[PDB]
């Protein structure tokens, strides 16, 4: 009850925050503006450097994720299999790194 | 100079007249960040630019 | 006459040469720094 | 009594966003040979206050927005986000005590970006989009390393639990067996906030440029809050004070006085040095962190088996 | 009465946040760019003023012409102006930017700002130095602290 | 006669490249810049207390214009026409006509002040000393008419600042 109490005081002091710096001056008397960057009538292009590198993140935050409950697993009693299991997770997202390494995949946004 | 006490015709060359114009050459294959570099490492003014 | 000129035995030296101070120690003794901190941690 | 606590909590916050804006003015200038604002209050004291009544009644853009929903929820999430990160700090005591403390803020951290990417996409420019991209990128790419090395000190540590983290610290520092973990996790809190020599916005578009006054406000409170917050962190992690329990008062005054010193060497990194490329951070990131990363996590992985140094689960 | 006290305090505090916060965007167009940026030095310190160095021109207040405005560029000038927030105030420092100067009777040169921008504060130089340049901001603050907006509304 | 910037060739020996590889995996220079930043920050800094301290200023320092008088209350300029024929911006229009005692005087002297490039050609160019450039700065306005400077406000500022003008072209006259 307590982090729900927290939660909701956070939200409601940053809303308030938001109304505030979104109307008080809304209030006062301005003259107005016209509808009217350097790509306005331009196209965006896509870029697949941008897109590759999102999902590598992606993969390598899967294994990170996969990689997690090390402290909570140090404490077994099989110590011979949970070292020989986690060396095995961080060599495998090794090998996965190097082999985007080797592959041009980390290029202009290395 | 044509006799007069005033001068007929002063052209003004420019150091940074004839750099500006290579800066479409040195800047090829490069970043868009790496361009002010360029326009940086070329001591440009462009008071003696335009003239 | 009084003219705006230097003294008459000159003015002083100016150094006008690159002076970087080579300080500090070398890369053998920042790595063995390096590894005794580490190993008193682990300690 | 607990909203109580939540008002302490949050007032000054806001207070030391505000002075911390001060700070570094005066800071940033005796750096460069000169002086910080010292007109408008004696040495400058009442500047935020100045600040903040002209931010508050100057006349708001209305930008042309192509959805004005994003627009007005992103200052509401990174507000959220940076105060609702405070709560689990052990100052020795914190104000929500969970057994996962350390995962919270990690999930605080990740969830954060969705305030640029909306302040991005609500933006009609297509130039703020893509530095929106660029930035969204290089705080999920610190995410990463962030994650690996707060992994790797916390399996020397045993527990999630952030107020663990000063029992584990009583004898000495993790600053010695971990350095350089302890730098590349400066490193990499210094390039999630978009700190320099890591900010590529005020370099050759921003995200927020098409924000009124107020909602630009807001984006900067939230973003020094996330800076403090993320000193803060860094001190209860890596250099952890003297705790007593019949004086808490003790270990307050220390931590205070660490984590200022790392709020004035964040400000003192910004006058040193020139700016990052972006593909130049991905570089460093990609080709030079996540290695030694990976390395230093086996290491630490091994290290406790090796040494009979494993730290009990409670 | 009550309420003339309180909008007159309400007006003097106004004007106090607003003239101990100015955010200037200045225009880096000629000589006197130079000679503002010498005024940026530590010498005289702009940013002890509270005023800020090379602010952004979507929050900034106030508009400072240095330079030579062109036939080529004014559109631009006027594009800039008309994309800052109300309150705003122009300052035109140096010749060039409130008669013309040495180029009054070229053909490309506008001869002063104030044809295409209202100007509040004319900084006369060539260039004005860093003091007078200085000094015209302190006027304009002092300009800006004998506002009446308030009492205006209220009287009206 | 020349010197060759950045052509040495860095030993191969390991203590060398031991040093290197502890130079960018320690961050020996990154230090050194903190260190430099760090002992800037405790020196004094050069800020000034303005307005109430000045910079230094010479007595040849080109300010505002002024129209100098005589010792007896007769002022100095006699329509020679001189100033505004050598004016670069061409900022001074005279206009003369004899007055009542017979007197050469002016009946016009603007100096359009927005034209003018305070360049000092004036006041090197005069016979007699009657145009100045005082040490005066501080002048700025809020109108762009208050910067058409008539004869009378030259007259008026020649009379304000001839205690200051008059010591300052006697400690630089020798010079000229
Ligand atoms: S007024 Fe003089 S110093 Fe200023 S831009 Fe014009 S020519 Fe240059
Ligand atoms: S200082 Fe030069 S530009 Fe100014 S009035 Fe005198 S001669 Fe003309
Ligand atoms: S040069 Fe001197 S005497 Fe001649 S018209 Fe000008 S101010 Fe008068």
């Amino acid at each position: 009850m307590n982090l729900m109490i927290t939660l909701l005081t956070n939200f409601t002091l940053a809303t308030l925050l938001v109304t505030i710096a979104f109307w008080l001056p809304q209030l006062n008397v301005y003259s107005e503006k016209t509808s009217p960057d350097p790509m306005g009538s331009a196209r965006l292009p896509f870029s697949m450097k941008f897109f590759l590198v999102a999902i590598t993140f992606l993969l390598f935050d899967l294994e990170i994720a996969l990689l997690l409950p090390l402290p909570w697993a140090s404490q077994t009693t099989n110590l011979n299999t949970m070292l020989t299991m986690a060396l095995l997770l961080i060599f495998l997202l090794a090998v996965s790194l190097a082999y985007e390494w080797t592959q041009k995949g980390l290029e202009w946004t290395e | 100079s044509d006799g007069s006490s005033r001068p007929y015709r002063c052209k003004i060359k420019a150091p940074g007249f004839a750099h500006l114009a290579g800066l479409d050459k040195m800047s090829k294959g490069h970043m868009l960040a790496d361009v002010v570099a360029i326009i940086g490492t070329q001591d440009i003014v462009f008071g003696e630019v335009d003239r | 006459v009084k003219q705006d000129m230097p003294p008459v035995g000159g003015y002083g030296p100016i150094d006008y040469k690159r002076n970087l101070p080579r300080r500090g120690l070398s890369g053998y003794s920042m790595f063995a720094v390096g590894i005794g901190a580490l190993l008193f941690g682990y300690w | 009594m607990f909203m109580i606590n939540v008002l302490t909590l949050i007032i000054p916050i806001l207070l030391a966003v505000a002075f911390l804006t001060l700070v570094e003015r005066k800071v940033l200038g005796y750096m460069q040979f000169r002086k910080g604002p010292n007109v408008v209050g004696p040495y400058g004291l009442l500047q935020p206050i100045a600040d903040a009544i002209k931010l508050f009644i100057k006349e708001p853009l209305r930008p042309a927005t192509s959805s004005i929903s994003m627009f007005i929820l992103a200052p509401i999430l990174a507000l959220t986000l940076a105060l609702t990160m405070w709560i689990p700090l052990p100052m020795p005591y914190p104000l929500i005590n969970m057994n996962l403390g350390v995962l919270f803020m990690l999930a605080m951290s990740s969830l954060a970006v969705y305030s640029i990417l909306w302040s991005g996409w609500a933006s009609n420019s297509k130039y703020a989009l893509i530095g929106a991209l660029r930035a969204v990128a290089q705080t999920i790419s610190y995410e990463v390393t962030l994650a690996i090395i707060l992994l790797s000190v916390l399996l020397m540590n045993g527990s999630f639990t952030l107020s663990t983290l000063i029992i584990t610290q009583e004898q000495v520092w993790l600053i010695f067996p971990a350095w350089p973990l302890a730098m590349m996790w400066f490193i990499s809190t210094l390039a999630e906030t978009n700190r320099a020599p890591f900010d590529l916005t005020e370099g050759e578009s921003g995200f927020n440029v098409e924000y009124a006054a107020g909602p630009f406000a807001l984006f900067f409170m939230a973003e020094y809050a996330n800076i403090i917050m993320m000193n803060i962190f860094t001190t209860t992690l890596f250099l952890g004070a003297f705790h007593n329990p019949y004086m808490p008062e003790l270990y307050t005054i220390n931590f205070t006085i660490k984590s200022l010193l790392l709020s004035i060497t964040f400000l003192w990194i910004r006058a040193s040095y020139p700016r990052f490329r972006y593909d130049q951070l991905m570089h460093l990131l990609w080709k030079n962190f996540l290695p030694l990363t990976l390395a230093l996590c086996m290491w630490h992985v091994s290290l406790p088996i090796l040494l009979s140094s494993i730290p009990p689960q409670t | 009465s009550r309420g003339e006290y309180v909008v007159a305090k309400l007006d003097d505090l106004i004007n106090w946040a607003r003239r101990s916060s100015l955010w200037p965007m200045t225009f880096g167009l000629a000589c006197c760019a130079v000679e503002m940026m010498h005024m940026a030095a530590p010498r005289y310190d702009m940013d002890r003023f509270g005023v800020v160095f090379r602010a952004s021109p979507r929050q900034s207040d106030v508009m400072i012409v240095a330079g030579t405005l062109t036939n080529k560029m004014a559109p631009a000038l006027r594009k800039v102006y008309d994309q800052m927030p109300e309150p705003r105030y122009v300052v035109s420092m140096g010749s060039c930017a409130n008669g013309g100067g040495y180029y009054h009777y070229s053909y490309s040169v506008v001869r002063g700002c104030d044809r295409i921008v209202p100007v509040d504060i004319y900084v006369p130089g060539c260039p004005p130095t860093a003091e007078a340049l200085l000094y015209g901001i302190l006027q304009l603050q002092k300009k800006i602290k004998r506002e009446k907006r308030l009492r205006i509304w209220y009287r009206r | 006669t020349y010197k060759y910037v950045n052509l040495r060739e860095p030993s191969m020996d390991m203590k060398s490249v031991t040093d290197r590889a502890a130079q960018t995996l320690l961050w020996t220079e990154l230090i050194r810049g903190l260190g430099m930043t760090l002992s800037y920050l405790f020196r004094e800094p050069a800020t000034i207390n303005y307005p109430f301290e000045k910079g230094p200023l010479s007595p040849r320092f080109r300010g505002e214009h002024a129209l100098r008088r005589y010792p007896s209350g007769e002022e100095r300029c006699i329509a020679c026409k001189l100033c505004e024929a050598v004016c670069p911006a061409q900022a001074i229009t005279i206009e003369a006509e004899p007055r009542a005692d017979g007197s050469r005087r002016t009946t016009r002297y603007d100096i359009d002040m927005t034209k003018c490039i305070y360049c000092g050609f004036c006041q090197e160019a005069c016979p007699v000393d009657a145009i100045v450039e005082g040490p005066n700065f501080e002048f700025s306005t809020e109108t762009h008419e208050e910067l058409l400077y008539n004869k009378e406000k030259l007259l008026n500022n020649g009379d304000k600042w001839e205690a200051e003008i008059a010591a300052n072209i006697q400690a630089d006259y020798l010079y000229r």
